[PDB]
C-alpha cells in the first residue's frame, strides 16, 4: 500500500550520516539546527504550524536516505519548506525563502547555498520528491492534541494550560527523530502525558472513566506507558 | 511502495494520446511486463516554481483513491528532468467513441456505463473530493466494457462539515452547471452530478446537449430545456452574483421530458433529477444509484458492448 516511515532506535543509530563517520551527537545537532531553521524561516514568512511541521518531517525523512556530509542541511531545509508550502496549499516563492534564509543565517552557514542559492534549492526538489517517494500527505501531532483535549471534561483553565504546554512540547519534538519513530497520534498523547506530569494534573479525572488510570486508551490503542515515558525522556533531553 | 526511482526508459513510447495540463499524455509499453500503459508527463524544467503545485494536488488525490471505476496510478517514473505518472492503458475514451460514429449504445450499455460512472463518482464524493472536470474525454472505457473516471487535475478536497469558497471557473462550458454560470463559489459535489446528467443525455443523442461558446449563451440553452432559473424552483438563486445580470430571454418552462421523450421512462426520470436546476434539489451520486434505471443493474450479468478494436 503506502511506505513505512518508522524506524527503530537501532536503525536511527545507522543513518547514512553515521555510516559516513559523523558522530551521533553531531547528527542530532545538525537535525535540531535544520528543524529550527525551517521553523524560523517559515515563521518569518507567516507560514503556520502544519506547513512548518511537514517541511520538518520531509527534512528528517530525507536524512534517513542521504548523508549530511553530501547534502548541506540548510539547503535541504529550504527545499523541504518550499515543497511543504505547495503541499499544504500555503505556497511561498523560492525567492522569498532564500531572502529569509540570507537574513537568518551567518555568512558561513549561508555559504551552503553556493553562487546560485535559488538554483541549488530547485535542483534538490527532484531528489527530495524521489526520496520521500511522492508520499506528500503527512499528519502532525497538533491536530490530535486538539481533537483529544476537546473531549476532556473538567476545569477549563487547567485543560487549557495542559494544551498550551503540550503544544510547546510538540514544537520541541520536531527537533528530534521522534517523528521517524512514532505516529503523530502517539506523540500527541505523550505530550499531554508529559504536560500532565509536570502540572501535577490527573487527566483520568477529566474522562468518562475517572477511576481508569490509562486515560489515553480512549484515544490510541495499546500504547504502553513505557512508550510514553521513552518519548518524554527524549523531549526532556532537549532541556538538559 | 518505492516510487519515483524507476526510469522512463523501462517503457517504450508508442505515441502521444493526449494533451495534459502540465505535460503530454503518452501510450507506451512496459519492457519488462509487456503491458500497455498511459504516461502523464510532468515537466519541471523552466518552471518558475519548480514541481507544479497543480500536479502536487493531483498526486495527493490520486494516491487516496482506490476504486474500480476510478483511475489508479501504478507508479511515478523519472527521466534518465520530467516525471511520469503511470496508469493502466484504457482502450478508449467516451468522446472518441461517440465521435467515431462506429458505435451505438443500447439502453443496456448506457445502464452499465452509468452504473460504473456514478459508483466511481459516489466514491470520490464520499472521500470529500470534487472532480470539477467531468466530460466525455475524461471517461475511459476498455474493450471489456469497464469504465474509469479519469483526469483528477482539477479535483480538490471539499469541506462537507462547513461551507468554504472554491474556484468558480471549473468544468468545460458544455458540462458546467447553472450555479457556476451564475457565479457560485461555495458550491457542492452537485456540480459533478450535473456534468454526469449531461453525459447521460449525450449518450442517448450522441451530441452534447448544451453547446454554447459563452456563459450567457450557455445559460440560455440550459434555460430553454430545463426552464429559467427562478425562486419558484430555486429559492436561493436570488443570492447568486449574476442572477440579475445573466437572465435568459423568456421565462421558459421545463420541456426536458418532451425533448427527450424518445428516451426510456426510467432513464428519463434519472435525467430529470440530474438536470435539476437547484443544486440542493439535484440528486446526489448515491441517489442516482438508487434510481429505477440503475438500482437493479447487475454488472456481472451484462454483455460487453461492441466496441471497435480500432
Ligand atoms: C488516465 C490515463 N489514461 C490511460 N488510458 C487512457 C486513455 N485511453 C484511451 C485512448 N485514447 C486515445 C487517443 F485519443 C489517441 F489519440 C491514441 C490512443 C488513445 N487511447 N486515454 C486517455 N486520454 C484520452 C484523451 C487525452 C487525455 C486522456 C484523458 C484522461 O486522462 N487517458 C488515458
Ligand atoms: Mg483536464
Amino acid at each position: 500500500t503506502k511506505p513505512c516511515w518508522y524506524w527503530d532506535k537501532k536503525d536511527l543509530a545507522h543513518t547514512p550520516s553515521q555510516l559516513e563517520g559523523l558522530d551521533p551527537a553531531t547528527e542530532a545537532r545538525y537535525r535540531r539546527e535544520g528543524a529550527r531553521f525551517i521553523f524560523d524561516v517559515g515563521t518569518r514568512l507567516g507560514l503556520h504550524y502544519d506547513t512548518l511541521a511537514t517541511g520538518i518531517i520531509y527534512f528528517h525523512r530525507f536524512y534517513m536516505f542521504h548523508s549530511f556530509k553530501q547534502f548541506p542541511r540548510y539547503v535541504t531545509g529550504a527545499c523541504c519548506l518550499f515543497l511543504a508550502g505547495k503541499v499544504e496549499e500555503t505556497p511561498k516563492k523560492c525567492k522569498d525563502i532564500i531572502k529569509t534564509a540570507r537574513s537568518l543565517l551567518n555568512d558561513v552557514q549561508f555559504g551552503q547555498f553556493g553562487d546560485d542559492p535559488k538554483e541549488e534549492v530547485m535542483v534538490l526538489e527532484r531528489i527530495l520528491l524521489q526520496t520521500i517517494k511522492f508520499d506528500l500527505q503527512v499528519e502532525h501531532p497538533y491536530q490530535f492534541l486538539l481533537k483529544y483535549a476537546k473531549q476532556l471534561k473538567g476545569d477549563k483553565n487547567k485543560i487549557q494550560k495542559l494544551v498550551q504546554m503540550a503544544w510547546t512540547f510538540v514544537n520541541d519534538s520536531l527537533c528530534t527523530t521522534l517523528s521517524l519513530q512514532w505516529e503523530p497520534e502517539i506523540i500527541a498523547v505523550a505530550v499531554m502525558y508529559l504536560a500532565g506530569r509536570l502540572c501535577k494534573f490527573e487527566i483520568q479525572e477529566w474522562t468518562s472513566k475517572p477511576m481508569y488510570r490509562r486515560w489515553w486508551e480512549q484515544f490510541v490503542q495499546d500504547v504502553p506507558v513505557d512508550v510514553l515515558e521513552d518519548i518524554c525522556h527524549q523531549i526532556l533531553d532537549l532541556y538538559s | 511502495s518505492d516510487w519515483g526511482k524507476r526510469c522512463v526508459d523501462k517503457f517504450d513510447i508508442i505515441g502521444i494520446i493526449g494533451e495534459g495540463t502540465y505535460g503530454q499524455v503518452y501510450k507506451a509499453k512496459d519492457k519488462d511486463t509487456g503491458e500497455l500503459v498511459a504516461l502523464k508527463k510532468v515537466r519541471l524544467d523552466n518552471e518558475k516554481e519548480g514541481f507544479p503545485i497543480t500536479a502536487i494536488r493531483e498526486i495527493k488525490i490520486l494516491r487516496q483513491l482506490i476504486h474500480r471505476s476510478v483511475v489508479n496510478m501504478k507508479e511515478i517514473v523519472t527521466d534518465k528532468g520530467a516525471f511520469y505518472l503511470v496508469f493502466e492503458y484504457m482502450d478508449h475514451d467516451l468522446m472518441g467513441l461517440l465521435e467515431s460514429g462506429l458505435v451505438h449504445f443500447s439502453e443496456d450499455h448506457i445502464k452499465s456505463f452509468m452504473k460504473q460512472l456514478m459508483e466511481g463518482l459516489e466514491y470520490c464524493h464520499k472521500k470529500n473530493f470534487l472532480h470539477r472536470d467531468i466530460k466525455c474525454s475524461n471517461i475511459l472505457l476498455n474493450n471489456s466494457g469497464q469504465i474509469k473516471l479519469a483526469d483528477f487535475g482539477l479535483a480538490r478536497l471539499y469541506n462537507s462539515e462547513e461551507s468554504r469558497p472554491y474556484t468558480n471557473k471549473v468544468i468545460t462550458l458544455w458540462y458546467r452547471p447553472p450555479e457556476l454560470l451564475l457565479g457560485e463559489e461555495r458550491y457542492t459535489p452537485a456540480i459533478d452530478v450535473w456534468s454526469c446528467g449531461c453525459i447521460l443525455g449525450e449518450l442517448f443523442t450522441k451530441k452534447p446537449i448544451f453547446q454554447a461558446n459563452l456563459e450567457l449563451a450557455q445559460l440560455e440553452l440550459i434555460s430553454r430545456l430545463c426552464g429559467s432559473p427562478c425562486p419558484a424552483v430555486w429559492p436561493d438563486v436570488i443570492k447568486l452574483p449574476y442572477f440579475n445580470t445573466m437572465k435568459p430571454k423568456k421565462q421558459y418552462r421545463r420541456r426536458l421530458r418532451e425533448e427527450f421523450s424518445f428516451i426510456p421512462s426510467a432513464a428519463l426520470d434519472l435525467l430529470d433529477h440530474m438536470l435539476t436546476l437547484d443544486p440542493s434539489k439535484r440528486c446526489t451520486a448515491e441517489q442516482t444509484l438508487q434510481s429505477d434505471f440503475l438500482k437493479d443493474v447487475e454488472l456481472s450479468k451484462m454483455a460487453p458492448p461492441d466496441l471497435p478494436h480500432w
